[PDB]
DNA sequence: AGCGCGT
DNA sequence: ACGAGC
């Protein structure tokens, strides 16, 4: 996730 | 991750 | 496949 | 002194 607990996803 | 001083 | 930090 | 999260 986040990059930052990337995105969901990338 | 790990928050040991920042939680991120 | 895809990445962030501060007490 | 530290790795989490669809
Ligand atoms: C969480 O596992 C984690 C791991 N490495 C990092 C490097 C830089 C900033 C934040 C980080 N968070
Ligand atoms: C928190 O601000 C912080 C800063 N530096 C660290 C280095 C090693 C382990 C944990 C740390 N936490
Ligand atoms: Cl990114
Ligand atoms: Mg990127």
């Amino acid at each position: 996730t986040x990059p930052g607990v990337t995105x969901p996803g990338v | 991750x790990a928050x040991v001083x920042a939680x991120v």
